[PDB]
């Protein structure tokens, strides 16, 4: 009656002494100490019977033995060897005599060893006992990655030396090595997956919803759970209303936001989103019941419920699952012979970013030319002239927000009229843009092409024509997102009613700042007739959008480091 | 839309929003300062936004939209480089998909997630035993002779009956697994298909189901049958002999990069909680696996981000290399 | 009768076994365990008559 | 039996900052994170772990 | 008198402190591993 934490300490025993000695016969084969001192500790741990005799079997001395060992011959070879010392080799037997029998003393009982195949079990068709075998399994991690700068060290410190200028030893693993059972060299790698998540029984969540509905949800805030209607505004006013409705309701800290915590602390038994996280491709979160998404500006009052979503990207795992520090390896393990900018470039780019002092004619400039080719190939002279007088006054350089500038500017103005810095910054930039692209190109299978998706949309999300840009100057990006997928079911909110129009070519007499229908202003084409009757065309390629989403999504919030803010402007007022 | 860089408060030439109101729609260029330039701005707006990103409803929400909040803090909070961060970044742009995972997998890309897999086995086991000197009482009966027609002659059945007692106070006789001998099951390397179970809920589209079977029919020992014969077990396809014995299946559970390695060091739990699995001698590096035959009685336990995993297994001193 | 794949095993077992000990008795001169076990263990996988 | 078992104390002479080779714990970064005092002090439990 | 155990104030020097290439390393550079001098010195596997 030890009570419980003896009886864990016993369960630890029990642990360890079935991991201890289970093929101890094979595994100290070279130390006949320890086989001698389990094979004592086994003979003298069984309690004996009652003595109850009348004769008995006696060696031939007459001392009594104890009791009958029973292995295979080989076993008895094995332990006759060099293990054991034989005591005699004929024995006293009862009759109802001397029997030429081994007899070995071990400790201090003297007991029968016996491996009895040759007289029985030899030559006849019953199976032997005592070869019934096991039924054991290995657990073997695959692609775990040391998150801790702490755990990136080494036993020295060039162990593992190359000649290339980037040590291959950074990345995280994907592989890892064994030996078989000849010894060899043996190799799992992720290439092996596919029998286990490729598969589609990845997306069987919606038993997993039905079983955590019928848990007790409490009502928690509806800002990160819930989409609205635009109210067919100026859209000053819907910030309004969005700014002192966003003032108090949130009761508490919405625990989506706090990705500062550590592996640890998001790992704690205390975590209430600890619970929450079944499935690697699905956010779960508490949603609203019986409420279409999306619902309208007033959020209806319901019993919350919970509804979950995919994770497109990758990166989506919260970073305590997925660490800083593993994902700038990924990305040193990507970048090791692609382009990277020069110095120059990059303390200009950072400098013009970190540059407060920034002048908003180049703004203005940029919301009445608005992205148009027309308005660009009239402005060649202003352009230059401004654009050398903000570089050669505090080395900055200018017009590289907007990516509808800065091609244009290498295009056009690329001859020899700016600067021959600034050119190759420019060119740079650019350079950059398409090695990057070129980057997704190369990791990406071509060829091969469901449901009319090509296989860099089926890949990546940059080079998706269903996710768009973060600003559009031009209609281009909705025509192909609306024409390219064909399977996804679209839906176009554009301020209350559903759709666009792409009425271009506005003029003095209707430019109609307060229109709330929605004619979107596409831009006026250069080699071609706008007309009236004429169908909307792109301005430019496939290639555009790609380059273009590439661009606001990777070069922009990577220098800036989520500083530089989105906006709109008021023509009411600036035209 | 426009996007200006830095946000300026103490520019007294041009009014504060005359131009411009702030309507931030993504994580990434979330603008808790730039909030200054809307109307109406207070303290309580930009205290309550310092901690949780202004994003309009009517223009998606965080949840809901692909852009979410980890990638922006993983931008707003990395300290090495800015070619670094730009692939970084780029390597986090990419679908999850099962034709993504496919490609990024058959490229060589790694993704952001850890695995184990699982290999039952078996081997051969020798046992030993001691049993007592007085532990059973072991009565005869007397022999009983029957005489039954046959087809040529008769039969002759012999029958004795006979009766056994444990006269042992407690336990008396122990057997224990004693030796390994010949292995007859493999540790090699077979991938265990799920392909095989069928219950689970189809996708959509049939091609892209029965190209994703024929994905994983390359780079596998057993396969799915090509016919597909319904109506039965769907056996393996055959072959001739494996090599050196019955291979063993290698079934994958998905955890975080961000996992305890020491745990796995021990005999630990394959769900990942004890409420246990030996893991073998392994390395994920081909340099320390050939290291690890103790070379300068060498035990190289992790270089950078490739670890060895010391044997924890019973099979110790057992399988020379 | 093993079928094909415990004949694979077997295979590969006499494959290592023909690798292991052509010359066991200038191999392992040192190790006198190991001439005794090899020894112990030939004389005794031939059956009698 | 009871044991005394050093927590955070740090080697003060500079003298007393030496390696056994000069980077036998390196890392990626220009900083070595080997320059700090200590924080924590590791033991083993009676199974080991 | 208490007897210390064998301890290291870095994770390093406690996973190579089982003798690796009968490797005793006393200090890197502030860390520091102290060797048994508890009575039981050849006990306790691990």
């Amino acid at each position: 009656h030890l009570n419980r934490v003896a009886r864990a300490a016993l369960l630890s025993d029990l642990k360890r002494r079935v991991c201890a000695d289970m093929f101890f016969m094979t595994r100290h084969a070279r130390e006949p100490r320890l086989i001698s001192a389990y094979l004592s500790d086994m003979v003298s741990c069984t309690q004996p019977s009652v003595m109850v005799s009348r004769i008995t079997h006696t060696n031939t001395r007459g001392r009594q033995v104890d009791g009958v060992l029973v292995t295979t011959a080989t076993l008895k070879r094995q332990l006759l060897q060099g293990i054991l010392q034989i005591d005699d080799t004929a024995a006293d037997v009862p009759v109802t005599a001397r029997v030429p029998a081994d007899l070995v003393i071990v400790g201090d009982k003297l007991v029968f060893l016996e491996a009895l195949e040759r007289r029985v079990y030899q030559a006849t068709r019953v199976a032997y006992p005592l070869i019934g075998n096991i039924d054991i399994t290995f657990i073997m991690p695959m692609g775990v990655f040391q998150a801790n700068s702490m755990d990136r060290y080494t036993r020295h410190a060039g162990d593992f030396s190359t000649v290339s200028e980037q040590d291959p030893r950074q990345f995280p693993p994907q592989g890892i090595f064994f030996y078989n059972k000849d010894g060899i060299l043996t190799q799992l790698t992720l290439r092996d997956a596919m029998g286990t998540i490729c598969h589609s029984s990845l997306l069987d969540v919606e038993a997993t919803l039905v079983a955590l509905r019928q848990q007790h949800l409490d009502r928690q805030c509806y800002f990160g759970v819930y989409v609205a209607e635009g109210t067919e505004d100026t859209l000053d006013v819907q910030m309004g209303r969005f700014m002192e409705t966003w003032a108090d309701m949130m009761p508490h800290h919405p625990h989506w936001v706090n990705e500062h915590l550590t592996i640890l602390q998001f790992i704690a038994p205390s975590n209430p989103r600890l619970r929450f996280e079944l499935n690697p491709a699905f956010d779960f979160f508490v949603a609203p019941g019986d409420v279409d998404l999306p619902g309208p500006q007033r959020p209806p009052e319901a019993m919350p419920t919970v509804n979950a979503t995919l994770r497109i990207i990758n990166g989506n795992i919260p970073v305590p699952l997925c660490p800083i520090s593993f994902r700038d390896c990924r990305g040193t393990q990507l970048g090791l012979g692609r382009h990277t900018m020069t110095p120059a470039t990059i303390k200009a780019v950072k400098d013009t970013f970190e540059d407060r002092a920034y002048p908003t004619i180049f703004y203005m400039l940029e919301a009445v030319i608005h992205g148009n080719e027309r308005n660009f190939c009239a402005l060649l002279r202003l352009l230059t002239q401004c654009i050398r007088g903000y570089w050669e006054q505090s080395h900055r350089v200018a017009f590289v927000n907007n990516f509808h500038m800065l091609m244009y500017i290498t295009t056009y103005l690329g001859n020899g009229e700016l600067p021959e810095v600034c050119i190759n910054i420019y060119r740079d930039l650019l350079q950059h843009v398409r090695a990057l692209r070129q980057t997704i190109t190369d990791f990406t299978i071509q060829g091969e092409g469901h449901n009319g998706e090509t296989s860099e949309a089926l890949n990546n999300i940059l080079t998706d024509d269903t996710f768009i840009a973060p600003i559009l100057w031009d209609c281009d990006a909705l025509i192909y997102r609306d024409e390219a997928a064909r399977d996804r079911l679209p839906a176009i909110r554009v301020s209350g009613r559903n759709g666009y129009q792409a009425l271009h070519f506005v003029d003095m007499a209707g430019h109609n700042f307060q229109r709330r229908d929605n004619v979107l202003i596409h831009g006026r084409p250069v080699r071609g007739d706008t007309g009236q009757a004429i169908p909307i065309t792109p301005h430019h390629d496939r290639e555009w959008g790609i380059l273009s989403k590439i661009y606001y999504y990777i070069v922009i919030p990577a220098f800036s480091r989520g500083s530089c803010c989105t906006m709109g402007v008021r023509y009411d007022r600036l035209y | 839309g426009l996007i200006m860089m830095a946000y300026q408060a103490y520019d007294e030439t041009i009014a504060t929003g005359t131009f411009f109101y702030p309507v931030p729609v993504n994580p990434l260029f979330a603008c808790p300062e730039h909030l200054a330039s809307l109307r109406g701005m207070t303290n309580a707006r930009r205290v309550l936004a310092k901690m949780v990103p202004p994003i309009p409803p009517f223009l998606g929400a965080n949840h809901h939209a692909t852009i979410r909040q980890p990638v922006a803090y993983h931008v707003t909070h990395s300290k090495s480089d800015f070619n670094t961060l730009t692939y970084s970044l780029l390597g986090g742009y990419f679908k999850f998909t099962p034709i993504s995972l496919t490609h990024q997998l058959r490229t060589g890309f790694h993704p952001g997630i850890a695995f184990t897999v699982v290999r039952q086995d078996r081997f051969a086991t020798e046992q030993l035993l001691y049993a007592e000197r007085a532990s059973e009482s072991y009565f005869v009966g007397q022999i009983q002779v029957h005489h039954h027609d046959a087809i040529g002659g008769v039969n002759f059945t012999l029958t004795q009956p006979r009766a056994h007692v444990d006269l042992g106070v407690g336990y008396t006789a122990v057997c224990a697994t004693a030796a390994l001998r010949c292995p007859l099951t493999d540790m090699g390397n077979t991938a265990q298909n799920l392909f095989f179970s069928r219950g689970g809920v189809p996708m959509l589209h049939d091609n892209v189901t029965e190209s994703l079977r024929r994905i994983t029919a390359s780079g596998g020992r057993l396969n799915p049958t090509e016919p597909l014969p319904i109506f039965g077990g769907l056996r393996p396809a055959t072959s001739a002999g494996i090599a050196r014995g019955q291979a063993s299946v290698c079934e994958f559970v998905a955890m975080p990069v961000s996992t305890d390695l020491q745990y796995f060091r021990t005999a630990c739990n394959p769900r990942g909680r004890a409420s246990e699995a030996y893991p073998p001698l392994c390395s994920s590096d081909a340099a320390m696996l050939r290291t690890a035959h103790a070379g300068e009685t060498g035990a190289d336990e992790v270089h950078l981000a490739q670890y060895l995993i010391r044997d924890a297994s019973p099979l110790r001193g057992c399988l020379p290399l």
